[PDB]
């Protein structure tokens, strides 16, 4: 169908981000300026947030055969935009240490945010595939932005090869699903079945290959092995973006796909996703046990947390608060990962060159960075699901969702993995306050510190008083 | 209306202890002293105005004071506090032990002393919150609230003679035990709330509405088991006791940390308030297993306490054995055994507080904790070995101290219900005498086994001597006149017992 | 009068062969070549599916697929050139410094 | 015979099993890209076979 003016005002964050990409590119072509191009990118992202306000003033409707805009789309668009803004704020001091061109970073961040918005609004296999690719390719550039450094180049090569393989798997599964079902819309994947024949072999196989691609993208077991390497090797603001925005957007489009598709309530897919959720929780928590690297630890942490989210997804067709749980948990996980990777980014900034080491050395951080140590230990408590933190509110939502749906193996997996998480998270949080033998001055570094401090305050306040976040996520309802 | 202030005065006091460190390093101990003094005085005023001796049993719910304020209305979660006699006794006990913990951490002034005091006050406020919260999510929230200041107290301010890694290991063991047990309790709470919603159609985490929730025997047994595992880690109940001697040995060497967090018994109160009323039939069928676990806890704790070369580990295993007695008492159907359990909780709090404080003073004097490195310290120290003799006599179970009143009323009621377990527990009293005399012989009597033991050690100052003598006076008065405590806890204990025995 | 099963089976054969080439080849260039074989097989499957149903959506899916193939091939060959310029060696096993 | 707490040891063996299983699972993170592709294809085979078996 055509695009009406109503369809245009619903399209506003996508249009503003695309116009920001064009404007930032033209400003780069006019003169290579770090400060003004960073300012233009963050202005475009803030304008996209206000555009989300204007979208909320409009209704919920299908802008294309491809896109559908509702409160779900607005919420996940806002999450993606917040992660992108924080990535730009963390990226400026790190890029100030950089020597080469430092504005293509902002161009790639904006294009990846555009892909995140498309995945938030994706109602089609077309927009799902295109949003995944628009997330991935600028992240190929961003992960290997410091390609002269050996670890960044290695992480770039690994992420590029493995994401190309995963996109091939996802595309082939999409093709098999389209071979079975003559329409590519989310609502039509399984409509031409009845009398208990939902388990069509070709539809199941296509959804399995799509599961392979999406589980690569979500660091789900057994498509998880890339995660600690790409997290450690990438630049620290790139690690922030890859931890938050990519996982949030892809898991949101997986929510909408499994909510809308009539094959989403298949028993075989539910059992396979339950196996993947169990293995993801247990394996990520067990593999983060003996890590001295903070970025690898956060990678295995992301594996476990996405396993918890997948547990919340399994009960989508049985309970009712699955979308609510996923929204609350994703807000909490966003703020926790923003704080933790922001502390890692601020202590790795400015860039020290491709030859110099980029080790965090979190031991004894309190004696020279007390506020950063407090922020990092608040994040470590939140990712552990400690009460008084928003991560506990998300964990409580996941546990309630699993208990309602009688997913007892998954609930026990959450308990066991949470205990293992308690071990390694508290190890980091208490190593912050020990004593170490040995081993800024601009407002952008202070802005990054303000961002991680506001994330800490949000985690604490919404852990103590989670009702505003629950009220916000409850009114962000998709089309029934 | 004072119960929110009963929880909030410790938290505001801890915030002020942190904030007024800038005017001085000797200031945060003072602010901690006033805030625990006001908490104790508010609890005492609640005792005086409550009229707990005159009130009669009318069945759960029956609260002398109450407070409600909506917190998470989506789930039907509210800040819902309520106080009765048992909760009041526990709150007065934790206020008194908080004052003694502030007094025990005196003359220990260094940088970030205000953070130590803030962690102390947050532990104490969480303990008060567990004793006051009568909706399940807030009860669980306060249950997991104490463990983070507790963890940072053990790991950062712990035993300074340790390697630094053993303190972190003990803190991590304690935190993992307590939080995994709390998570299992949260699963039980969530499943109970969902069963109630499927029965009625309304969200409530309120304990009053969750009573008489219709459910089958297997589901009720599983919910009771989740609650019991959470209460069994923190009681402690064998074999979930392993965190306790390591947490005590690595705790801050004043011992105020033990009094504030490790030594109060929120688990026995939790069993009495939320296991027997919420799941009476399941507790009735679980009573033989829990009573035999209590018997094994008594004898295992006694044998462990005899085998220790460490004073602090010895006293931790004494706590294990006495809580075995309380666990036997709780699963009886006797009002007399429950009143004995209440007296036993208060008296064991007082006696173990005195023991831990005296061990901290002894370590300050001699700079070692090995019983094989000291002997004949009666001839060297002025006040300490006699007061330690009194407290070993008190934890032994001697009449004239409240421990005897608690143990013997427990055993009288238990013999009315279950004779064999009572007989074996009295032989547990024999074992308790064995370990108390063993500790007294190894520490203060005999000849000096080292050079530090053969030296004149400085006497106790007036503050520490006065807090020890206050504990002595309270224990003796509890032993000879335990009637005000029984009159306070009578109505609450009668409500719990009449609920437990009439639904089976 | 061509079955859809035959076109889908041919696409699956090509996908499997491309994945085999991606796994067993140690040269990074041959890994990129196998990636192209894989994504071309996926696009062939989409074209077969679209041509069975008589819809234009299969060729649009092919167009998006080859746009991705072009862009990811350019990125992969830039990374290959950077690896060759930094190490003078196209060994994918040697670029393995990051490990668990 | 009980001087070194046996119940504490038989409650501490889950930590030993956790460390052992974590060290065993860390062998998969060898850092080799070809093994990562092989693991993705193995997981694809497993997921497809599970979907065909369960139906
Ligand atoms: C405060 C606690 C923490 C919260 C964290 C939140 C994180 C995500 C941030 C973005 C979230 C956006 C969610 C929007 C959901 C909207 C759902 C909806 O349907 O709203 C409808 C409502 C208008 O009502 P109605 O009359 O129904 O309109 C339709 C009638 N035709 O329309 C609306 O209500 C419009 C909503 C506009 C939202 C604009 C957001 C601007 C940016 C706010 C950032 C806050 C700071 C967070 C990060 C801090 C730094 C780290
Ligand atoms: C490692 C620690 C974590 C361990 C894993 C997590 C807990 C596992 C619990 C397993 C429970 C198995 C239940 C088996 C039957 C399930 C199907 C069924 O028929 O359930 C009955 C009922 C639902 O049927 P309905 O018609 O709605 O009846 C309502 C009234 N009962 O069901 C209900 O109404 C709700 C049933 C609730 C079941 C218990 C949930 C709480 C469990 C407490 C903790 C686990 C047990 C104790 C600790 C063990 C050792 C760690
Ligand atoms: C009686 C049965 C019925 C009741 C069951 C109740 C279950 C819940 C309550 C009990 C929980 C028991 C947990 C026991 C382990 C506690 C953790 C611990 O010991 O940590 C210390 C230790 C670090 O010390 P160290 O050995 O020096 O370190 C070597 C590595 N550098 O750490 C390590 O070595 C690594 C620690 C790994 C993470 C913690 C262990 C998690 C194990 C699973 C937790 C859930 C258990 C469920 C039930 C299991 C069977 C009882
Ligand atoms: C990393 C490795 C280490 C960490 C991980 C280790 C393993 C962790 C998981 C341990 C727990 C496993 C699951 C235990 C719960 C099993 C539940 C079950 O089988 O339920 C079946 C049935 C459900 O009841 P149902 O029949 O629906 O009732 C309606 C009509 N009767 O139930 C019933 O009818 C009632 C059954 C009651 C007994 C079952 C529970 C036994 C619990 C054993 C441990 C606790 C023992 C007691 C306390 C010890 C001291 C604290
Ligand atoms: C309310 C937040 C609770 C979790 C965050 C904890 C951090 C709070 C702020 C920093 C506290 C620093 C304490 C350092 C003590 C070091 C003592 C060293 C000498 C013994
Ligand atoms: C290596 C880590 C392993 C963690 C395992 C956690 C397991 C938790 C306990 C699961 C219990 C499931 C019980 C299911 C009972 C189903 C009864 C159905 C009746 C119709």
């Amino acid at each position: 169908m055509t695009i009406t003016p109503q369809n245009l005002i619903a399209l506003l964050p996508l249009l503003i981000v695309g116009l920001t990409v064009v404007v930032v590119m033209l400003s780069i072509a006019w003169r290579r300026n770090h400060f003004l191009n960073a300012t233009l990118s963050v202005i475009g992202l803030n304008a996209a947030l206000v555009s989300l306000w204007f979208v909320g003033q409009a209704g919920a409707m299908d802008v294309t055969p491809l896109m559908r805009v509702d409160g779900f789309a607005m919420l996940y668009t806002g999450l993606v935009l917040l992660a992108s803004l924080a990535t730009c704020t963390f990226a400026y001091p790190w890029l100030e240490g950089y020597n080469d061109n430092k504005d293509e970073f902002y161009l790639l961040v904006l294009i990846a945010a555009l892909g995140g918005i498309l995945l938030a609004n994706a109602n089609h296999l077309a927009s799902l595939f295109l949003g995944i690719e628009l997330i991935s390719l600028p992240l190929f550039g961003l992960v290997g932005y410091a390609f002269r450094q050996k670890r960044s180049l290695e992480a770039s090569i690994k992420y590029t090869i493995l994401s190309a393989a995963a996109s091939s798997f996802l595309l082939f599964g999409m093709a098999l699903v389209y071979a079975q079902s003559g329409d590519l819309s989310f609502v039509a994947l399984g409509k031409n079945l009845g009398d208990g024949m939902l388990n069509e072999p070709l539809l199941l196989a296509g959804f399995g290959l799509m599961i392979v691609g999406l589980g690569f993208k979500l660091s789900l077991v057994p498509f998880h092995l890339w995660t600690p390497d790409v997290y450690q090797g990438a630049p620290a603001p790139v690690s922030t973006f890859l931890a938050t925005a990519s996982k949030i957007a892809i898991f949101g489009v997986v929510m909408r796909l499994f909510l809308y598709a009539p094959v989403g309530d298949s028993e075989a897919i539910r059992v396979v996703l339950a196996i993947i959720a169990f293995a993801s929780i247990i394996f990520g928590n067990l593999m983060a046990l003996s890590q001295t690297n903070i970025k690898r630890l956060l990678g295995y942490s992301s594996i476990s947390h996405l396993g918890y989210l997948l547990v919340a997804l399994i009960a989508l067709q049985t309970g009712e608060m699955s979308m609510e749980a996923v929204g609350v948990y994703l807000a909490g996980y966003l703020f926790s990962s923003l704080g933790a990777f922001g502390v890692v980014s601020l202590m790795s900034s400015p860039y020290r060159g491709p030859d110099a080491d980029s080790l965090f050395s979190y031991r004894g951080l309190f004696w020279h960075r007390p506020i950063l140590a407090a922020v990092m230990t608040v994040m470590m408590l939140s990712l552990a699901g400690i009460p008084m933190t928003l991560g506990f509110i998300g964990k409580f939502y996941v546990l309630a969702v699993g208990v309602q749906a009688h997913l007892w193996w998954l609930v026990g997996a959450v308990v066991v993995g949470s205990a293992i998480g308690l071990y390694y998270y508290l190890r980091v949080a208490v190593s912050l306050y020990l004593h170490a033998p040995e081993q800024p001055s601009n407002w952008q570094y202070s802005a990054g510190g303000i961002v991680v401090l506001i994330s800490a305050l949000l985690v604490l306040v919404l852990g103590v008083w989670p009702q505003p976040l629950i009220s916000i996520v409850r009114l962000a309802m998709p089309l029934m | 209306m004072l119960l929110p202030w009963l929880i909030l005065i410790p938290f505001i006091g801890g915030f002020l202890c942190w904030q007024t460190e800038r005017f001085g390093v000797k200031v945060p101990r003072w602010i901690a002293l006033i805030t625990m003094g006001l908490t104790l005085a508010l609890s005492l005023q609640l005792w005086l105005q409550g009229g707990y001796s005159l009130t009669q049993s009318a069945g759960i719910p029956q609260w002398q004071s109450e407070f409600d304020m909506p917190w998470i209305p989506r789930f039907g979660i509210s800040i819902h506090l309520a106080i009765d006699g048992l909760s009041l006794l526990m709150v007065v006990l934790t206020g008194l032990l908080g004052v003694l913990a502030v007094l025990c951490s005196w003359k220990e002034i260094e940088k970030y002393q205000g953070f130590f005091h803030l962690n102390l006050m947050w532990i104490l406020g969480g303990v008060i919150g567990v004793f006051l919260a009568i909706d399940m999510f807030l009860f669980f929230f306060f249950w997991e609230m104490m463990l983070v200041p507790m963890y940072f107290l053990i790991a950062l301010w712990g035993h300074k003679a340790s390697d630094g890694k053993t303190r972190i290991t003990a803190a991590t063991k304690f935190f993992i035990y307590t939080q995994a047990s709390g998570l299992v309790m949260l699963i039980a709470i969530l499943a109970l709330v969902f069963v109630h919603y499927n029965a009625t159609g309304v969200w409530t985490f309120n304990y009053e509405e969750l009573l008489n929730t219709p459910m089958s025997s297997g589901v009720e047994y599983l919910l009771m088991l989740g609650f019991f595992i959470a209460f069994a880690v923190k009681m402690p109940v064998v074999p979930l006791h392993g965190w306790l001697p390591d947490a005590h040995s690595q705790a801050p060497t004043a011992g105020s940390v033990d009094l504030a967090g490790i030594l109060l018994k929120t688990a026995a109160y939790g069993l009495l308030r939320f296991s027997l009323p919420l799941f009476p039939n399941a507790s009735a069928e679980f009573a033989p297993i829990a009573m035999w676990l209590g018997v094994i806890g008594i004898f295992y704790g006694a044998w462990m306490a005899f085998a220790q070369t460490d004073i602090k580990r010895l006293i931790a295993y004494t706590s294990v054995s006495h809580m075995g007695f309380v666990l036997i008492a709780i699963y009886t159907g006797s009002q007399l055994a429950y009143q004995g359990a209440v007296i036993q909780m208060i008296a064991h709090g007082l006696s173990a507080a005195g023991l831990f404080i005296l061990c901290g003073q002894l370590y300050e004097r001699i700079h070692t904790r090995d019983m094989r490195m000291m002997g004949g310290l009666w001839s060297k120290m002025k006040w300490l070995p006699a007061l330690s003799l009194f407290f070993a006599v008190a934890t032994l179970g001697m009449p004239g101290t409240g421990n005897f009143v608690g143990e013997f009323m427990i055993l009288f009621g238990s013999f009315q219900v279950v004779p064999v377990i009572t007989v074996i527990s009295t032989f547990g009293l024999v074992f308790a005498s064995v370990y108390s005399l063993a500790m007294l012989h190894r520490a203060y009597f005999g000849k000096a086994k080292s050079q530090i033991a053969s030296q004149e050690l400085p006497g106790m100052s007036l503050r520490e001597l006065f807090m020890i003598l206050l504990l002595v006076v309270l224990l003796v008065l509890l032993g000879f006149y335990p009637q005000p405590i029984l009159d306070t806890s009578h109505s609450a204990i009668g409500n719990i017992q009449q609920w437990f025995v009439n639904s089976v | 009068m061509i079955p859809l099963q035959h076109g889908l089976i041919l696409a699956a054969i090509l996908f499997v062969l491309g994945l085999t080439g991606l796994v067993i080849r140690r040269n990074l260039l041959f890994m990129l070549i196998g990636l192209e074989i894989m994504i071309n097989a996926s696009a062939l499957a989409f074209v077969v599916a679209g041509s069975y149903w008589g819809q234009t959506d299969g060729q649009v899916m092919y167009i998006l697929a080859i746009s991705l193939a072009a862009a990811e091939a350019s990125i992969g060959l830039a990374l290959l050139l950077q690896l060759h310029r930094r190490r003078q060696n196209l060994n994918i096993d040697s670029v393995s410094e990051m490990r668990g | 015979l009980l001087k070194r707490d046996p119940l504490n040891s038989m409650m501490n063996i889950p930590a030993v099993l956790s460390r052992f299983a974590g060290k065993g699972l860390l062998l998969s993170e060898n850092g080799y890209l070809r093994w990562y592709v092989a693991s993705m294809s193995i997981g694809a085979v497993v997921v497809l076979a599970l979907l065909m078996v369960l139906r």
